[PDB]
């Protein structure tokens, strides 16, 4: 049901921990790289433009 | 005759009008192109792929 | 360093109009006319069409015999609805129509403490010799976008996204001003364009009161 | 805050010996009872491990030590 | 409509067969929000069994994409019209002329990066105005069928489930025709001799728009059917 | 494709500015003069910096 | 509806003094721009100090030119002279000189007291000597002002800031409450010349602003 306190048990959950990203076509090591998440509104994955 | 016809209207020649920044209300330090293009919503939804 | 005051109000048309800030010190025109465009355009009240009652009508996605248009494009036209309502913060206009013709707004039965400004605003055409719309609008008041999909019964009841904001463009200038013995003093012309739901001088001085209470801070 | 694990790796210079050592210590942290050697700014285990590391004041040597050292001493008070 | 179009507009929205096209010219008589019908003139019509010309008009219904297809009126009560042109626009035609999307106020700069790479900024009044907002109509089918230990019908006797599973549902058994429903909740009740009905798949919202429902011969009916 | 050409317009020279003989006192000065639009980011001015 | 979140100051995180960062949290979802930039352009050109208007030198009539015995040039003397922060009281302008001799660095500690014209840095170089015979000596004149005001705009003219602000910058993020989607976090980046401090002269500047809507405000 999505409590409100759910959202601050994720906050911190996620506060340290990467997670890994991938792209498709992965032709060489660096098209898997590991993150510290930000939670944003939305559906998109927002990945840093110099990556 | 694209240039003409903004002529009979009253909009410039080249295309290119004076924007300002809408957060800081000044000008971008050149005219830049605006006008109305045909957008589309093509059917890859994120909905659909998240 | 001087202070400005409303010394104009050019009402030019029903909806759009203009006021006029004067004097003002240099370098301050474009602050004050930026802060109170965002403001103007971000953070007005205003009231809005936000759930609609039609009588034999289940769901937006269907038709009523003799009505010209979709419900769909019925409910797109009550959320482009002007109204002012006075007293209360939450109303339930009733719409009751008959015979060929258009709907306007004029054809709603709507109370002392509300005000459509533009009677003149289609909602849709009753096509048939007998066929008969009879609605309830709820109109409540807001601020901003509040989509359908964000907020918070029976299956009759349809949902409308509400647009509570009087105001549709802003536009500022600055040009200096006349003063007897005196240069470099700007003069601040802020041309606004509302739907009617609002008064430009309440809405300068709403803008002005909201940023100050943000000054508040310190 | 962790960003960057290349003082870490100076202090540890292998960067695969370094996850080993710093995966040992944030188990130490989070399954056993050991306490931080270092305060915490709410970071995880992970992160206050590698700061450890970085502080210098743990390695692969000095976790053979205490881990030694502890069941030493856990031997000698079981009589 | 396109503000810059080709010319071609006009030929692929009406040989392409979603508009409504006048098959004998004639005179509005009755413009509805689902049927148009034309009384044509006595110089079209045949000598016997005069009559005049129904089109009824293909309301909101699923496409095999699942996007919606929905055909409007786009004449008016009282007004002429001649052989070969459009009554109604079907799904993306404006006036009998394809319009695929919208003209849009566009202004080619850098902006702080957030069109980086190909990427698009939108206006908040462009999603305020709903001119992209479109219609997705998705089949959910439950059948019936005869197993072991007798066949499966479609009451609403559904057990293990609490009072608020079964408000949406009718006394028939099946969802109410305008229902609100989310992810999880139930449209079909149908029960396993022993519960296999059918329920909304998760994270899927929408609303009830149309219930339909075959049957073979030798099963009565239900009164919904 | 974009960061690089922000920084290509901003470090770029044209013989002709709003403040083009000013000697300045540190960066920090140049973007005072630059944010209130006393000077152009094209300017030719003498930078003390260290 | 007339109720918007209010912000408070989270934190006033100073940097090596004159070097402030304000961050106040949580703004109402597009007021951080507004209140940042409104800020931002008060600070930057509308405040009141007083700044080293002009300066006349006796050995020198000339910019490009030079005094004998003087390391720095003329041009690299306004530069010094630009940098000087200092405050006077009620009088509007005031002249001091910096009559010296004597092979050394110059600071600002050698300037005449002229009573309660205050130098917050008498560390501040003006210029350095070479020669023991070499004296120098000028008239600073100090002006009151706003803004910053370029000597092309206008017996050697500088270019005088009389602003105290140095560098604001301000920095708009992303802040939630328990259930608010996207709301800012203005977080303001200001160092002074020393003559004020920035966690003042944000109130200085909030009050500047603050007095411009009184006249159409609602007192509510």
């Amino acid at each position: 049901r999505e409590e409100a306190v759910v959202w601050d048990i994720l906050d911190e959950v996620i506060r340290e921990h990467p997670v890994l990203l991938n792209r498709a076509p992965t032709l060489h090591r660096l098209g898997i790289q590991a993150f510290e998440p930000v939670l944003i509104e939305g559906k998109a994955i927002q990945l840093h433009p110099l990556v | 005759e694209i240039k003409e016809l903004l002529k009979l209207g009253d909009l410039p020649t080249s295309g290119q009008i004076r924007l300002y920044d809408g957060r800081t209300g000044e000008q971008f330090e050149r005219p830049v192109t605006v006008g109305y293009m045909y957008m589309l919503k093509l059917n890859h939804l994120v909905d659909d792929k998240m | 360093f001087l202070k400005p005051r409303l010394v104009d109000i050019e009402q030019v048309s029903s909806t759009h109009a203009k006021v006029t800030l004067e004097p003002l010190e240099r370098g301050f025109g474009h602050t004050l006319g930026n802060a109170l465009r965002r403001i103007l355009l971000s953070s007005m009240p205003g009231c809005a069409v936000t759930e609609v009652e039609i009588d034999g009508v289940l769901h937006e996605y269907s038709t009523k015999e003799g009505v010209q248009e979709d419900i769909l494009e019925i409910l797109l036209n009550l959320k482009g609805l002007a109204v002012r309502v006075q007293g209360k913060d939450e109303v339930i206009l009733t719409l009751n129509k008959s015979g060929i013709g258009p709907v306007t707004a004029a054809d709603i039965t709507h109370d002392g403490d509300v005000e459509i400004v533009k009677p003149q605003h289609v909602i849709c055409h009753l096509t048939d010799e007998n066929a008969s719309i009879s609605m309830r609008i709820k109109v409540q008041r807001g601020r901003g976008y509040v989509p359908a999909s964000t907020r918070i019964r029976p299956i009759g009841r349809l949902l409308v996204d509400a647009c509570y904001s009087p105001v549709e463009r802003i536009a500022y200038n600055v040009e200096a001003a006349r003063v007897e013995q005196r240069t470099d003093l700007d003069k601040l012309v802020i041309e606004m364009e509302t739907n009617g739901t609002i008064d430009p001088e309440e809405a300068i001085r709403r803008a002005a009161t909201i940023l100050a209470e943000q000054l508040e801070a310190f | 805050a962790r960003v960057t694990v290349q003082d870490a790796v100076e202090k540890i210079g292998n960067r695969f010996d370094l996850v080993l050592v710093a995966a040992r210590r944030a188990r130490q942290m989070q399954v056993g009872g050991k306490d931080p050697l270092v305060p915490e700014e709410n970071d995880k285990t992970t992160v206050i491990a590698l700061r450890e590391i970085e502080e210098g004041l743990i390695n692969n040597q000095i976790l053979d030590v205490r881990e030694r050292q502890e069941q030493q001493e856990q031997e000698a008070a079981e009589l | 409509k396109p503000l810059v179009g080709t010319g071609m507009e006009r030929a692929v929205a009406v040989d392409s067969g979603v508009t409504a096209v006048a098959k004998r010219g004639g005179v509005v008589q009755y413009v509805d929000a689902s049927r148009i019908v034309i009384k044509v003139n006595e110089d079209e019509m045949y000598p016997g069994e005069a009559g005049i010309d129904i089109y009824n008009l293909t309301k909101y219904t699923r496409s095999n994409q699942n996007t919606c297809i929905n055909q409007m009126p786009c004449v008016s009560l009282g007004e002429p019209v001649e052989r070969g042109d459009v009554l109604a626009d079907g799904p993306s035609t404006d006036l009998g002329e394809l319009a695929l999307g919208q003209n849009m106020r566009v202004a080619f700069m850098p902006w702080n990066g957030y069109n980086f790479e190909d990427s698009i900024l939108v206006s908040e009044r462009v999603v305020q105005e709903d001119r992209f907002t479109t219609i997705h109509i998705q089949e959910l089918a439950c059948v019936s069928r005869d197993t072991k230990l007798g066949p499966e019908e479609i009451t609403a006797d559904i057990p293990n489930v609490g009072e608020a599973a079964l408000s949406k549902l009718d006394e028939s058994g099946i969802v109410y025709i305008g229902a609100e429903v989310t992810g999880g909740d139930i449209l079909v009740g149908k029960v396993t001799p022993k519960d296999s009905s059918l329920r909304v798949p998760n994270g899927v919202s929408g609303t009830v728009i149309d219930v339909q429902v075959f049957t073979r011969d030798g099963v009565e009916k239900d009164k919904r059917a | 494709q974009d960061v690089v050409l922000g920084l290509y317009y901003m470090t770029r020279d044209c013989v002709n500015a709003k403040g083009e003989g000013m000697v300045l006192t540190g960066p920090k000065e140049a973007e005072r003069l630059y944010r209130s639009g006393l000077a152009s980011l094209h300017a030719r001015v003498k930078v003390r910096i260290t």
